[PDB]
RNA sequence: AUGGUAGGAUAGUGGCCUACCAUGGUUUCAACGGGUAACGGGGAAUAAGGGUUCGAUUCCGGAGAGGGAGCCUGAGAAACG
RNA sequence: CCGGUUGGCCGGUCGGAUUUCCAACGGGGCCUUUCCUUCUGGCUAACCUUGAGCUUGGCGAACCAGGACUUUUACUUUGAAAAAAUUAGAGUGUUCAAAGCAGGCGUAUUGCUCGAAUAUAUUAGCAUGGAAUAAUAGAAUAGGACGUUUGGUUCUAUUUU
RNA sequence: GAAUUUGGACAAACUUGGUCAUUUAGAGGAACUAAAAGUCGUAACAAGGUUUCCGUAGGUGAACCUGCGGAAGGAUCAUU
């Protein structure tokens, strides 16, 4: 009779049935236990500043051969150290020292995203002004 | 069922009062009122000697507002009981019911001999305890 | 909380005045009156948005303060005066009457009345009791008390009220084959004569009832106000006459006529 | 102050329930009047809507009515000598509905007299016209005219003396005032 | 052991029907299963068939023409509004043309479109088609 | 704490409180406890059908005025301009 | 037997509809062993009647009223009472549209006039029709149903003498 | 009729503890993951060179070894 209960009093079973096992899953369980408002670095929001601790020379996993140009941020709200990838060609030569940048994730909801081993966040703003726009040419940095 | 006159106080009907002077038949005036809807006013509360101020026959109750109907589960208080009903509660999702139940406490009179497993009828009446708003009008089962 | 409220905001206020939910936050609060504030019309949305004589309230103020506008013959310099269901309402400049029924869409309608009518009023009693040293009363749906009322009327017939004098002309009992208004509910604005009624005791008395056009319907008994016998009603009934075409037929009729 | 709720309890399942809202005034309550004997004083309380309320501190005497007879006399107080409630406001002389208690007799012995003409325990035409005619009802009981031989007769209060301010009551009689008089003399 | 006699029924129906066989025994017999085979022998799904009366709940011998594809039950007998009626078509018919849901309705047992023309409705038993 | 009888207090009903009495009342159909990054509802987003997630926020109800408690005036406040 | 809707019918005006009509679908009345309860009155509904074919004198729902006896549910149909806004949706050239609830038409000088629909809105409560499907009750140490019986206890209580 | 004052109920708070729901420091441990051209063997995969695996007990630098009962997921569907 296909597993579960079919009688037409027999509601309470399968509501029941249905939470227990809705807690085998990975977002309902972590929606409801709250692990990003406890346990992550950021507490569930998008962005984050941040003071920058050093700059890291962080190198790929296999097979890729490269130096990945993070840095250790400690969390302006948490006190929490982090780890931050400067995303493109030569943006390590503006995130120098005990800077304020922004740090988002890179997109792949808490994990670490490519050959980088262990780090969950990208530099998205320096000293209030933007990456790409330093990258570009677009603008450029205050003396401090 | 022994003694009326159990208490500290005299238990009597307010404002009917039998004349000393006078010597009939028909020993005391007893008030005794139909209670409405036509709920049969039962002999024993007519007849009857105690006093039962919360009755819906001879007391100062009335009885307004809605009708259930339970089946007895305890008769442990004095002049009190406890009805269960028990409903279907219907779950849209699943496209189907669960039992459930709710129990309510009720004044049941003197007038009235009930035991665990009898189904009454209550009326709703004022508050008359902390839980009780209901009041035994009809026993109808064994 | 704390007290009685003053305001009302728009979109809260009864849909059947068809205030427009732009053009300001407030409604205009029915003040305590003869009528209960949701089965009533404020002197001012009459005055502006159904006959369109005034653009303002401070325009309707200025009408009313002049005491040309007079309700159930009493002058009423009242913005906010709840007028209700069978009110006359005198305008002695343009020597205009009417009175308040309504329309089968359910809302208040503009009804002109002749002179000799503006002269009278319906009223459905709501209670007959014995009031003090004796004297009976009763209690019109507006709140009116008449007191020496005849012996035969009980409650929910409808008695002719003078509105010169407060005294009753005649009126009419509740039976079979009576022409009754529908005030209230689904059904508001209809017009039917009554088949039966069902004794219900415990509440909620029910009545059927069946328009000219052999529809019938059911109401409570809170709803229905008798207004005649079969054929003459009492008073002048608005266009329409309460018969409730579909919206099949209303815009058949409406390409008739365009 | 004192509040009149029922959110302050717990329910009937049992549980302790949060505090949902400060103590508001129309559930309120109010200290006890305790009515002694003497000396009459009568507070005022303002109370919902204006209504006034006379709490009675320390009354002194009442009206009092005869059931049986028909009338009713002012009489005065000489202490309470019962109470179903609490022995301590026997003690303590305090004046509730329900308590029993002592009351002078002389206004009854005198409308016993100027009525029926027969004087209780142990001259113009008209009164004895009148006084003939109502005879065969000049015989009450003999426990109240025992009383009326001691002077001192058992009332019981019908009136909420905190409340109103007065203190009326009705003499015992028949059952009633068998059920009270085992209960006094009950060692 | 034996809930639905009826399920059972129409389960030895379809099993029949499949294997190509134009005659099947239904044990034991019930009302309802005479009425759903009434309301399947007008449509012209099965044919004519016999009651044989043991005395102890009756067996059926139905014949079986080619027409049947599939006749289920529906278990639980859901309560059904007439919207529900709609709903349950669209489910569990494979064409707005034919097909019939059976249920059993307070004026007897019938199929949807006969309850659609009663405007009734009620608890549903099974399809046809 | 659940009920009974009397009183008291209240605008009024009621363990609302007191005196005396009885031993009740809830619970696997989930009581009681814990958690809520929980004011509730009309509603919102996304959905073939069924659903899932949200609703501090234009309307309705509740609550609060730094935290607690107490009160005056008044028809109405346990009021915070 | 009888009427109810969709047809159908001389295509009657050259895509309008007078029913003697075929047909399908949906109800009601009565009989067939078919109790699917009726104690008091006015009023008599059908009605005995009935005038030569509008007559004076039969059955209470046919119309109500009064009291009296009531197995108990779940389910489904219909309806009442469900706040606007928001959702779906009708009308209307905001210049289009999102919107809004406006607007339109004259001799535009005395003016006239159509609107502001409608639907959805669960679960619970309420009224109603159905009675298939699931339950529940009943007469078995008869204490059963009847009853013009033949009575005896016992309780009211009117109009009256 | 003002100050003042007796009892009461309501009761903010305060002082001394004692529980639990929350943080910091912290000698030391104790693991796990990732990345790592390390050290010693070769337990498993072929009958992996003593078939493998299970439960249990003891032993051992490390894999693991050994006793007892079981399984075939065995290397045997097989001796009328
Ligand atoms: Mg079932
Ligand atoms: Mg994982
Ligand atoms: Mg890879
Ligand atoms: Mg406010
Ligand atoms: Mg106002
Ligand atoms: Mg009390
Ligand atoms: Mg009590
Ligand atoms: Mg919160
Ligand atoms: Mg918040
Ligand atoms: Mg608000
Ligand atoms: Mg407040
Ligand atoms: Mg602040
Ligand atoms: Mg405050
Ligand atoms: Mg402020
Ligand atoms: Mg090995
Ligand atoms: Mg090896
Ligand atoms: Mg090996
Ligand atoms: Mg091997």
């Amino acid at each position: 009779g296909k597993g579960k209960p079919r009688g037409l009093n027999s509601a309470r079973k399968l509501r029941v049935h249905r939470r227990n096992n809705r807690w085998a899953e990975n977002n309902y369980k972590k929606r409801l236990l709250g692990t990003a408002f406890k346990s992550s670095p950021f507490g569930g929001s998008s962005h984050a500043k941040g003071i920058v601790l050093e700059k890291l020379g962080i190198e790929s996993k296999q097979p890729n051969s490269a130096i990945r140009k993070c840095v250790r941020v400690q969390l302006i709200k948490n006190g929490k150290k982090v780890t931050a990838f400067v995303p493109n060609d030569g943006c390590l030569n503006f995130v120098d020292e005990n800077d304020e940048v922004l740090l988002a994730g890179f997109g792949r909801k808490g994990k670490a995203k490519g050959d980088i081993p262990g780090v969950r966040f990208k530099v998205v703003k320096v000293s209030g002004v933007s990456l790409l726009a330093l990258w570009k040419e677009k603008k450029e940095k205050p003396r401090s | 069922e022994l003694t009326v006159q159990s208490e500290r106080a005299f238990q009597k009907q307010p404002h009917i009062f039998n004349n000393p002077k006078v010597k009939t038949s028909k020993r005391t005036k007893r008030w005794y009122k139909n209670a409405g809807l036509g709920f049969k006013t039962p002999k024993t509360a007519i007849e009857g000697s105690y006093i039962d101020k919360k009755c819906p026959f001879t007391g100062l109750v009335s009885i307004r507002g809605k009708i259930l109907t339970g089946t007895v589960v305890s008769t442990k208080m004095h002049r009190t009981i406890v009805i269960r009903r028990a409903y279907l509660h219907y779950i849209p999702k699943y496209n189907r019911y669960e039992k459930r139940h709710k129990n309510v406490p009720v004044h049941v009179s003197p007038a009235f001999r009930v035991q665990v497993g009898d189904i009454v009828t209550v009326g709703q009446c004022r508050p008359i305890s902390k839980t009780v708003r209901f009041n035994v009008v009809k026993v109808s089962a064994a | 909380a704390r007290g009685p409220k003053k305001h009302l905001k728009r979109l809260a206020a009864p849909h059947h005045w068809l205030l427009d939910k732009l053009s300001g936050c407030y409604a205009p609060r029915p003040s305590a009156g003869p009528h209960k504030l949701r089965e009533s019309l404020p002197l001012i949305v009459f005055l502006r948005n159904r006959l369109k004589y005034a653009l303002n309230g401070r325009e309707v103020k200025a009408i009313l303060m002049q005491r040309h506008v007079k309700v159930d013959g009493k002058v009423r310099t009242d913005t906010t005066y709840p007028a209700g269901f069978m009110d006359v309402i005198t305008l002695d400049a343009t020597n205009e009457n009417f009175r308040l029924v309504y329309d089968v869409k359910g809302r208040f309608a503009v009804h002109r009345i002749t002179d000799e009518e503006a002269s009278y009023k319906l009223g459905k009693v709501k209670k007959v009791q014995l009031g003090k040293k004796g004297v009976p009363y009763v209690v019109t749906h507006d709140g009116r008390t008449i007191r020496y009322p005849d012996p035969n009327i009980k409650v929910n017939d409808t008695v002719k009220i003078d509105l010169a004098s407060g005294k009753i002309t005649d009126f009419i009992k509740f039976d079979a084959g009576k022409l009754v208004y529908v005030t209230g509910g689904r059904n508001l604005g209809r017009i039917g004569t009554i088949v039966h009624k069902e004794r219900h005791d415990g509440g909620f008395d029910l009545v059927h009832i069946k328009d000219s056009l052999d529809n019938t319907f059911v109401t409570r008994l809170n709803n229905v106000f008798v207004i005649g016998e079969q054929g003459k009603p009492y008073i002048s009934l608005p266009k329409g006459k309460g018969i409730k075409l579909s919206i099949a037929e209303e815009r058949d009729r409406r390409r008739a006529q365009q | 102050g004192i509040s009149r709720d029922s959110r302050h309890k717990r329910s009937a399942t049992g549980a302790k329930r949060a505090q949902f809202r400060k103590k508001r005034k129309f559930e309120l309550g109010r200290q006890p009047a305790n009515t002694k004997i003497g000396a009459k004083r009568i507070h005022s309380v303002r109370t919902r809507g204006g209504n006034k309320k006379y709490r009675a501190l320390r009354i002194e005497t009442g009206n009092f009515s005869w059931a049986s007879e028909g009338i009713s006399k002012k009489t005065r107080i000489a202490g309470v000598v019962y109470h179903p409630s609490n022995n301590e406001l026997v003690r303590t002389n305090t004046l509730t509905k329900a308590a029993i208690v002592q009351i002078d007799a002389t206004p009854f012995r005198q409308w016993f007299e100027a009525h029926y003409g027969q004087t209780l325990g142990k001259k113009s035409k008209n009164a004895e016209r009148k006084w003939a005619a109502r005879a065969a009802s000049a015989k009450i009981e003999s426990s109240v005219e025992s009383q009326f031989s001691a002077g001192r007769l058992y009332a019981c209060i019908s009136s909420r003396p905190g409340q109103s301010g007065r203190c009326d009551g009705y003499i015992l009689e028949g059952e009633e005032l068998a059920f009270y008089l085992r209960r006094l003399t009950a060692k | 052991t034996r809930s639905s006699v009826l399920a059972d029924a129409l389960n030895a129906i379809n099993n029949a029907e499949k294997t190509g066989k134009r005659q099947v025994l239904i044990r034991p017999s019930s009302k309802v299963i005479i009425k759903f085979l009434q309301v399947m022998q007008k449509h012209g799904y099965i044919g004519e068939f016999e009651y044989i009366d043991d005395h102890r709940s009756g067996k059926i011998v139905v014949q079986l023409n080619g027409r049947l594809n599939k006749c289920g039950v529906i278990s639980p007998r859901f309560n059904v509004k007439i919207g529900d009626i709609e709903k349950w078509t669209a489910n569990l018919l494979p064409a707005r043309q034919f097909g019939y849901v059976i249920l059993t309705t307070s004026a007897g047992i019938m199929d949807h479109e006969e309850a659609r023309r009663k405007h009734v409705s009620g608890k549903i038993l099974g399809f046809v088609y």
